[PDB]
DNA sequence: TCCGCGTCAGACTCGTAGGATTATAGCATACGTGA
DNA sequence: CACGTATGCTATAATGTGGCAGTCTGACGCGG
């Protein structure tokens, strides 16, 4: 065990021990772009695929070309740091190398004229932050997996497209990455037609003489052959027993010497064998017999030299004469079965119209291209064009792969592009899922459902950025002059930078990170979605598609999912789920060798899961050797029953990996409905970080890979002793076995310190350990703003009582204590970002002074005189931030306002205000300001006094680095120097500067001393353009938007207390809103004394059905009982004997507990800084299914001397007097939903209004009256109140005379009706008079 | 399903047990949702004409 | 219309008459060189194309996308549907006196009653502040009665709970299902920006306190406080109009 | 059949004559002497060219038909002013016209705020200089890092650069969820809402009433002067036209009905409470 | 008359956030209103 | 006259167009 865990430990109830410890939970994002950038060698991924799959692109003529050579990435203009303020995209530049290489015309191929070379930029791409972020307009944003249908075939059925027939049409369709669509599908009548892009319905065979199939070939490929002899006069016929199977005899079959079926019998398995054993080949039939079947190759009479019956054509008794006495005794028809060989390309063919090869190409061509009279060359090249060229269609690999597996195949990996095989194989295996074999693939199974990450998109756009250069290329190549013309002339930098960006933020998937919270940044990288451009929409989406299925299992999880519209489609990635390599989803599983349950794990595909047969983890292991019991409870095919030892294959590695992160944290999930399961990890994540990071008393173990994996905290990347601590920083000294031997080895954090979230709430690190002291490598050295040495800390635990009160708890209504008010444990922190813009209006530029004008010397008091607010500043709504004026231009002083002003006086000069002043109803504290200038007008003073602070502070911070690293540098100098020459004091005699003055005999440490000597130096003159990059960014001014002068951007910071309006919540779903802060005196208690935090309502659990909250109520009692007992022998100041008896006896009391924590290891000191932390709650973890049972909780609540109930003897506050009978008392980990009530509330007398409805506008945003709907105003017919609904549909919204004359009347007392009518009709009657048609008002 | 769910709340569902509790979870919740226009716009229909 | 941002806005309407008179001022100039049919053929053509696309775009064929691959709005749809003039800006309309917010729950409250925020019913019963303050001669004009309520001085308080009294209000919850959807009550001032509701008509909105929100609305007329106090108010509507039983009743 | 006023039009050019060198001569010569016929035939045989020309000006302002229309109307001017004694083709004349037609027509119906051509062919080499800075800065270049290149001033590139704007449709989605468009958000300047305009009609009725406080004659010619009673807004010397007739006395008069009135403000209750506003 | 292709509908309030790219050559002669 | 806005002309030969859409559904009419 390690020191960060050595201070607080978690008891856990584990059973199952992990051989798989849980991954990076940040998996995908990072490694889906990093394959982006990656510029690979051949392997072509990301950009180098994007230029060789676009390139080589060479002129319309083909005399000149441009050639893709070598890309690179500088390093960022802007880093994160700075990015995150400015306020622009966090790219790196894109310097691509390219060749302009001419041929000779009249020469053959003259490609050694001009190898013009030179580099190139084209676009900033935007890079991914070590969090998985993208950093746009300076916000870190995130971009969703996409979740699509995987390219190649697939075969479908609507099963009853006419239910008239209620004939299941089975259909097929070739799905590329790029391309056209092809489309196979059946009718009513079973005739095989084509649909290219779904268009026309074209005959099936349309397509395969457009492959050059002659009507012969096509039925040679499909049907089998029935061989007719002539032999004398009797008419015979070649058998395969294995034909008139489930037929009926039509004639009198009988052989060389045996009748085996009579007229009109059907002709079983015994019959077939009795023919098959005889060695039957030929038998006599009828002439009647051939009267239907079809006639396979064309037959010529060899006399005359004519058709005699052409090649598929239904034969009859006077053709077959004709053909008997040309001269063909041996005759070749089809071999057509209703039952199992369907004749459709025969019946297809009859419908076809077509004749050959060119001119099947030509109602394929008239099909797309109508109207266009077709040549040879346009209808070949519009068919070659469309599968069978390398640039319009490309299957990729994971196309053909499925396509191929699909078709049960030779090859994996293949071609881009349909061959002629491919298609007539597609068409078979649809006719053979028509026959009765083959099964229809469906699309929810994850075997189709393919995930595209970040890097495989950012290459699609990257790709259309190029598909646009490629048209301004080859057009100004071939007219333009060859010579003179550069190739950067001709590239253009703007449509790749402009296709990139249209991705890094329009699109469905570019959105802003959600981080109110931990969980939330995290599960939302591990967000997987189907909607957005390439899948599906609410619109169009079905059910089955949103229905867990069985494939999710491991994969995806079934509870985490919004409850909105957008429910099935949206999901997260379960706990130990990752991607195949080449797209699909896989799951780790533990393999069984030889009945052994071996520790060699191996990741399943969507595929192979169905295949072997996979036992749960509840099973149990036998300690290495199997399972314990003969038979397990396992799972396969979609199915699930028990099976014996031999028979299992694979096994479940955790019993974590069916849920995701979202769930993984709920304890007891199992005693939980999926439904409130649900509900609550979607508000598990809404759970807004608290003052104080208070850890989970009732947890699973999840927590500290959340917190850590999450990227918020700051862990430590070399182990050893903290040099310094901070609150600003960290430093840390490596220990020599860690240190790298060039550098110095003193590790640097500059922690996050408070500032601004997406949602507006607080985000800090503070430091999680002591000055001096030994860290370990990978230790959490600061906590993030939800994290407490290292787990998770989303809410706060409180001890909580479930019972009714008064109805304060009426509806799942929460009543909670003013002890936790006085706490401030529940209060939060909300920094607020709001901005002053200069800007260049027609009549002049505006600027930011002190002087305002119509202003009291109350608003300018927190001003200085460049017109900002000081930091520190308390500010309310009203009082002025940064003040601001803008030009006043030709103004009409009214007679009533020049007189005013002639009066009091003050005639405002010639300069319109517009100061940026606290929003109404905002209060809080000023903790920075930052002041944005264009590279031009001069600066405020205060600009200048920031300049002077960010320049000192960065000529100290650069100092503190350089001395600190010189301290570090020299100190393995001195121990080097030590070896060889021993001298202690008499080298410490002179100053420091001169020790590289003095070396070492020839050895390996002399060379060390050059290298630090050199090293030293580098850093030296390394420090001077460090100072050049802070210095200048400092003096650079800012690039703004045109019209923008200069912008000033106020950090404000409020501490919002908890107040009735307030939503919280568990972890169980369990909602609820503050109706009440009651009163410390109200308090319900318990014998002892100590009142209760939270009175919760009971009646929220039966109808709700998750229980997991109480078994967390009781836990978190248990968990405290045992805090409580630590709490007093630490208070007493007993012994570290008597706490180490008693907290072994704690950790060791579960069944088969997973950790075995032994106390004899830790050292006395060891033991009193871990108890410290044990007084508040031993922490306890839960996993998820493996989590604590009735017989440990029960005896938990023993060690804390607490009743095996649960129940304690409560009494009431107000009164004294006890309640009627126990009440569960215990602690549960709440929650502060960021669904505060200070940002809901709202009231509208009078305010702005629409600009044609000229009704008000809508929200407290915008300040907006309530919308009174359709159905809100039938409710007030329904009523009879005729005014009430008059007086909403006319003086409160449009009606503009009545509107202000109410308002004048209501001032005057007389509430009165004075209506006229609405705008929005009279906006109605001249919008439908635009669309030509007289509507008047036709009067009385 | 064949074979159903056997434990309760109280006794603990095991890892399936839920699994299985989620088809019939988010088809049932699924229906809470998209069905729910169905039904309101039989409102709107009716009120028109009466 | 001109932004804030410098940036301007247009209709899409503007953008399809701009494609009309191009298109028809092109036919005036071709009819005065007396161009050959084939061409005065493609300018008809596109003219109609243009008028169709004015009057309803999506109809005859491909509606003309603009500047987000999107398409153009056009007339039509100004009085199609749901987004059209009808439905959505003249039946259902936003309304003034009107406020939202979080409602929790009001066990102390007789059946007629109903927990109002200060701060709420202070912005909402704006003119009846000003008006009561000329009465008493404490404000001599409304720009001195405003200010006397931005200053939310203590006399103030006073008199906004001296109009309240007396006073219903409508609350209204979503969705509005049958009548009692909405139902009018007396509103008692309560410092918090909570609204508080009865316990027995929770039932008659499906008011659930797991963070519900409901619409306040003040009725200004003298009417609509009648209309209010006889049919909305929560005590004249206790039995539901489907079935004659009662709506109001414990759990 | 064919229902694409495209696909229509280009069928009808594929059926008109395709000219040889002395084939144009003898047609032009006859054109330029008016035959008529002669200057139909030239332009309907070389729709083809013009077809051709449009496909590389397409998706920069208007439609691929309404390209070929303008199009059209530069060989028409082609063939009004085409010279056949000159031994040069008449092809080669003619795409130096159509390329034109068709570039100064997306000029005037690209953008909805019409650009007059100076205004925009500045612009045009305020950006193509923007093109060569970019690739070898691999940076967008600033407004100054424009008019360094150039030698020219620094707001006409950032007022070149202030007329290059895009215009956000008011019946605009917002993010993703057609919710709303900005016109159920964006405000009505002209009019104030009831409160904006009670305060004027209840301001100008107190003074009404401070006016009927005052004296007859100090009335008389302090709202006459102001134009708060009479029909034109006077000055001191001008009060002299209706009776008043002076120029001390109606300033020391003025000033006096000013002074009286500044007290029925502080007894009132407005004076520094209403000196904020 | 059936097939088929088209047109028409698809709950109510609340929220969040602002917003995007391109490209039309150099030059002279010309027509329109204020000074 | 001038500043802003417009119309104008140039001569190797060149002469038929073409990036997405993803398929939704149960119902009720309207030309072949
Ligand atoms: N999309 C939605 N649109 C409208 N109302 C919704 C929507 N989703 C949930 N609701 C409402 O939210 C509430 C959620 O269930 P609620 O807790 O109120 O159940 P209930 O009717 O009180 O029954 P129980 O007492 O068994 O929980 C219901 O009243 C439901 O109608």
């Amino acid at each position: 065990y390690s020191y960060t865990e050595k201070k607080r430990i978690r008891k856990d109830f584990g059973k199952r021990p992990q051989v798989l410890d849980v991954p990076y939970l940040l998996s995908i994002q990072l490694d889906s772009f990093q394959k982006f950038i990656e510029q690979d060698p051949e392997g072509q991924y990301g950009l180098e695929a994007a230029f060789r799959s676009v390139f080589p692109i060479q002129s319309y003529s083909g005399n000149s070309e441009l050639q893709y050579v070598s890309y690179r990435l500088g390093e960022p203009v802007f880093d994160v740091q700075e990015c995150q303020i400015r306020g622009v995209t966090y790219s790196a530049p894109l310097r691509v190398k390219l060749r302009l290489v001419i041929y000779e015309r009249e020469a053959p191929e003259g490609t050694v004229k001009d190898i013009k070379e030179q580099e190139v930029y084209m676009g900033e791409i935007p890079l991914m932050t070590d969090n998985g972020t993208f950093v746009i307009n300076g916000t870190e944003r995130v971009i969703v997996s996409q979740l699509h249908r995987s390219p190649g075939v697939f075969f479908d059925s609507d099963k009853g497209k006419t239910h008239s027939s209620g004939k299941v049409l089975y259909n097929a369709r070739i799905i590329p990455y790029r391309g056209s669509w092809l489309d196979f599908e059946f009718d009513p009548k079973d005739n095989l037609f084509v649909r290219i892009d779904r268009r026309r319905k074209l005959p099936a065979t349309i397509i395969l003489r457009a492959l050059n199939y002659t009507t012969e070939q096509i039925l040679d490929l499909f049907f089998e052959k029935v061989i007719f002899e002539i032999r004398d006069n009797k008419l015979q016929m070649e058998l395969v027993p294995e034909r008139l199977r489930g037929e009926t005899a039509s004639f009198d079959i009988e052989a060389n010497g045996k009748v085996y079926v009579e007229k009109g019998r059907r002709i079983t398995a015994r019959h077939i064998r009795q023919l098959e054993k005889d060695d039957v080949k030929l038998i006599e039939v009828p002439v009647e017999y051939i009267a239907g079947k079809v006639v396979a190759k064309d037959y010529i009479d060899e006399s005359t030299g004519e058709l005699i019956c052409a090649a598929n054509m239904e034969l009859s008794l006077d053709l077959l004469a004709k053909l008997s006495q040309s001269g063909h005794k041996r005759i070749e028809t089809l071999f057509t079965n209703d039952l199992d060989h369907g004749p459709y390309i025969s019946e297809t063919l009859r419908v076809d119209p077509t004749n050959d090869r060119l001119s099947a190409l030509v109602e394929i061509y008239r099909m797309m291209r109508p109207g266009e009279p077709p040549t040879r060359e346009a209808a070949e090249s519009l068919f070659e064009n469309l599968f069978f060229s390398e640039d319009r269609y490309d299957l990729s690999a994971v196309g053909r792969m499925k396509f191929n597996r699909s078709l049960l195949r030779e090859e994996i990996e293949g071609s881009g592009i349909l061959s002629k095989d491919d298609i007539i194989d597609v068409m078979k295996k649809l006719i053979d899922i028509r026959n009765g074999k083959g099964e229809v693939d469906d699309i929810d199974h994850l075997g189709n459902r393919r995930i595209r990450s970040v890097g495989e998109m950012a290459e699609n756009q990257f790709r259309v950025g190029l598909v646009r250069v490629e048209r301004a290329v080859k057009e100004r190549l071939s007219l333009g002059d060859l010579d003179t013309l550069m190739p950067q002339d001709m590239i253009n930098a703007k449509p790749i930078s402009a296709a990139v960006k249209e991705f890094f933020g329009s699109s469905q998937l570019s959105q802003f990170m959600d981080q109110n919270n931990p969980l939330s940044e995290i599960t939302h990288k591990r967000r997987i979605s189907a909607l957005g451009p390439g899948g599906l929409t609410r619109e169009r989406a079905g059910f089955e598609v949103r229905d867990v299925h069985p494939t999710h299992y491991g994969r995806v999880c079934p509870i985490e999912t919004p409850e909105g519209p957008n429910i099935g489609l949206i999901n997260s990635l379960s706990v130990y789920a990752q991607t195949n390599e080449y797209g699909f989803l896989e799951t780790p599983y533990r393999k069984v060798t030889d009945g052994v349950v071996t520790d060699e794990i191996h990741y399943l595909s969507a595929i192979e899961e169905g295949n072997y047969v996979i036992a749960q983890a509840n099973s149990n292991l036998d300690e290495e050797g199997h399972f314990v019991e003969d038979l397990v409870t396992c799972r396969s095919k979609g199915e699930s029953s028990l099976f014996s030892r031999d028979q299992v294959d694979y096994m479940d590695v955790s019993t974590q990996q069916v849920v995701s992160v979202g769930a993984s944290l709920i304890p007891f999930l199992e005693h939980d409905d999926a439904n409130r399961a649900l509900m609550g990890a979607n508000m598990q994540r809404q759970a807004v970080p608290t003052l104080r990071a208070d850890k989970p008393l009732v947890g699973t173990g999840m927590e500290r890979a959340v917190a850590v994996d999450s990227g918020v905290t700051a862990v430590a990347k070399r182990g050893g002793v903290v040099q310094y601590v901070d609150a600003s920083r960290i430093v840390i000294k490596v220990n020599e076995d860690e240190m790298y031997p060039g550098e110095a080895g003193i590790d640097i954090y500059n922690l996050t310190k408070y500032t601004r979230s997406n949602q507006n709430t607080c985000i800090n690190q503070m430091p999680c350990v002591s000055l001096g002291e030994p860290v370990e490598r990978g230790d959490v050295l600061a906590d993030g703003p939800s994290t407490d040495l290292g787990e998770l800390a989303l809410g706060q635990n409180m001890r909580v009582a479930f019972m009714p009160w008064n109805g304060y708890n009426f509806e799942d209504s929460i009543l909670v204590s003013e002890r936790v008010v006085q706490e401030d444990r529940f209060t939060t922190i909300h920094i607020q970002e709001l901005a002053c813009v200069s800007r260049d209006t027609k009549l002049g530029p505006e600027e930011i002074t002190a002087d305002i004008p119509n202003v009291g010397e109350a608003a300018l008091s927190k001003l200085d005189e460049s017109g900002i607010v000081y930091i520190g500043a308390e500010v309310t709504g009203g009082d002025i931030l940064v003040g601001k004026v803008t030009p006043k231009g030709e103004t009409q002083l009214t007679p009533e306002e020049k007189l005013l002003r002639a009066i009091f006086g003050e005639k405002a000069s010639d300069v319109k205000d517009s100061s940026l002043r606290v929003p109404n109803g905002v209060s809080g504290t000023v903790i920075d300001v930052q002041v944005f200038t264009r590279d031009g007008v001069e600066k405020d003073k205060r600009a200048l006094e920031i300049e002077e602070m960010q320049l000192k502070q960065a000529k100290k911070d650069l100092s503190e680095e350089l001395q600190i690293l010189e301290a570090g540098l020299f100190s393995r100098i001195r121990a080097v120097l030590v070896a060889g020459g021993v001298e202690a004091e008499k080298l410490d005699k002179l100053p420091r500067d001169r020790w590289l003055e003095l070396g070492l005999t020839d050895e390996e440490k002399q060379n060390q001393l050059e290298q630090l000597a050199e090293q030293y130096d580098e850093l030296k003159h390394e420090f001077e353009k460090k100072l050049e990059a802070k210095r200048r960014k400092i003096t650079q001014g800012d690039d703004l938007a045109p019209g923008v002068l200069k912008i000033v951007k106020v950090y404000l910071a409020v501490k919002r207390r908890i107040q009735p309006g307030d939503k919280m919540a568990g972890r169980h779903g369990n909602k609820g809103v503050i109706s009440k802060i009651n009163p410390i005196e109200d308090m319900p208690y318990d014998e002892n004394g100590t009142p209760v935090d939270i009175v919760l309502n009971p009646l929220g659990v039966p109808s709700r059905m998750n229980i997991g909250q109480i078994l967390e109520t009781h836990l978190g009692m248990a968990a405290k009982g045992i805090g409580d007992k630590i709490n007093a022998m630490l208070k007493q100041q007993q012994e570290v004997a008597k706490l180490r008896e008693f907290i072994q006896r704690a950790y060791d009391l579960g069944a088969d507990v997973r950790q075995k924590v032994d106390l004899s290891t830790f050292s006395d000191e060891e033991v009193m800084r871990l108890a410290e932390n044990l007084r508040k709650g031993m922490p306890i973890a839960t996993p998820v299914f493996d989590g604590a049972k009735e017989a440990e909780i029960k005896e938990l609540l023993k060690l804390g001397d607490l009743p095996t109930s649960g129940q304690i003897r409560l009494y009431d506050g107000r009164t004294g007097e006890q309640f009627e009978r126990p009440v569960t008392v215990g602690y549960m980990y709440m929650l502060k939903l960021n669904h505060l009530v200070d940002d809901k509330m709202h009231a509208r007398s009078t305010g702005s209004y629409s600009l044609v409805t000229q009704q008000p506008l809508g929200g407290k945003a915008q300040f907006g009256g309530q919308r009174f709907g359709e159905m809100e105003v039938w409710a007030l017919e329904a009523y009879g109140a005729a005014y009430t609904l008059q007086e909403m549909l006319t003086v409160k919204s449009d009606d503009v005379n009545g509107r202000t004359k109410m308002y004048k009347n209501i001032v005057d007392g007389n509430h009165q009706m004075e209506p006229g009518m609405p705008e929005s009709f009279n906006v109605l009657l001249k919008e439908i008079r635009s669309l030509g048609i007289n509507i008047e008002l036709e009067d009385e | 399903i064949e074979t159903p769910i056997t434990a309760n709340f109280r006794e603990g569902l095991n890892v399936l047990q839920y699994f299985i509790s989620t088809h019939g979870a988010r088809k049932g919740l699924a229906d809470t949702a998209l069905k729910t226009a169905n039904s309101g716009y039989l409102t709107r229909r009716l009120v028109d004409v009466a | 219309v001109p932004l804030d941002g410098g940036r301007f806005a247009t209709s899409d309407l503007n953008d399809l008459y701009r494609r009309v008179i191009n298109r028809n001022n092109r036919l005036k100039r071709l009819l005065d060189l007396a161009a050959p049919d084939i061409i005065v053929r493609n300018e008809k053509r596109m003219l109609q194309e243009a008028v169709d696309a004015l009057l309803d775009n999506g109809r005859r064929g491909r509606a003309i996308t603009g500047s987000n691959k999107r398409p153009l709005k056009s007339l039509a749809d100004m009085i199609k549907g749901k987004q059209g003039r009808f439905r959505q800006n003249l039946l259902g309309k936003r309304v003034d006196y009107s406020g939202r917010s979080v409602i929790t729950v009001g066990p102390y409250l007789r059946l007629h009653q109903c927990g109002l925020p200060k701060k709420m019913a202070l912005e909402l019963f704006k003119p009846f502040i000003y008006g009561k303050l000329e009465l008493r001669g404490l404000a001599t004009t409304i720009k001195a009665a405003k200010k006397m309520v931005e200053r939310e001085e203590a006399v103030v308080w006073d008199i906004l709970d001296e109009v309240i009294r007396e006073h219903p209000v409508l609350l209204n919850r979503a969705p509005t299902l049958h009548r009692l959807g909405i139902q009018a009550f007396e509103p008692v001032l309560i410092e918090g920006k909570a609204i508080q509701l009865h316990p027995l008509v929770c039932a008659a909105y499906n008011a659930d306190f797991d963070g519900d929100q409901m619409a306040v609305h003040v009725p200004l007329t003298l009417e609509a406080q009648l209309e209010a106090r006889a049919l909305m108010m929560s005590t004249n509507n206790i039995l539901s109009p489907a079935n004659g039983e009662p709506i109001i009743v414990p759990s | 059949r064919v229902l694409d006023a495209t696909q229509l039009y280009l069928g009808e050019i594929g059926y008109s004559p395709l000219l040889t060198a002395e084939e144009e001569v003898y047609f032009a010569r006859r054109a330029l002497r008016g035959d008529v016929a002669s200057r139909r035939r030239m332009i309907e045989s070389n729709l083809r060219l013009v077809v051709k020309i449009a496909r590389r000006y397409g998706n920069r302002g208007l439609a691929l038909l309404d390209l070929i229309e303008e199009g059209n109307l530069g060989l028409i001017r082609a063939v009004e002013k085409f010279d056949p004694e000159r031994g040069f083709r008449f092809s080669t004349y003619a795409t130096w016209w159509i390329r034109q037609t068709i570039e100064r027509a997306i000029m005037n119906q690209t953008r909805t705020i019409r650009l007059p051509i100076h205004i925009v062919k500045e612009l045009n080499v305020y950006l193509r200089t923007a093109r060569e800075l970019s690739h070898k800065l691999d940076h967008e270049p600033s407004a100054e890092e424009i008019a360094e290149q150039l030698d020219k001033p620094v707001d006409d590139v950032s007022r070149m650069l202030r007329l290059n704007e895009r215009i956000t449709s008011v019946d605009t989605p917002l993010g993703g969820d057609s919710e709303k468009a900005l016109l159920d958000i964006l405000a009505d300047e002209k009019e104030n809402g009831p409160e904006d305009t009670t305060q004027d009609d209840d301001m100008k009725q107190s003074i009404v009433k401070w006016l009927f406080e005052l004296n007859a004659k100090q009335r008389e010619v302090l709202a006459r002067r102001f134009g708060l009673l009479g029909y034109e807004a006077a000055t001191l010397e001008d009060v002299g036209r209706e009776i008043g007739l002076t120029r001390e006395r109606v300033r020391q008069i003025q000033v006096e009905g000013l002074r009286r009135l500044r007290e029925i403000l502080q007894t009132q209750g407005l004076n520094i409470e209403a000196l904020f506003l």
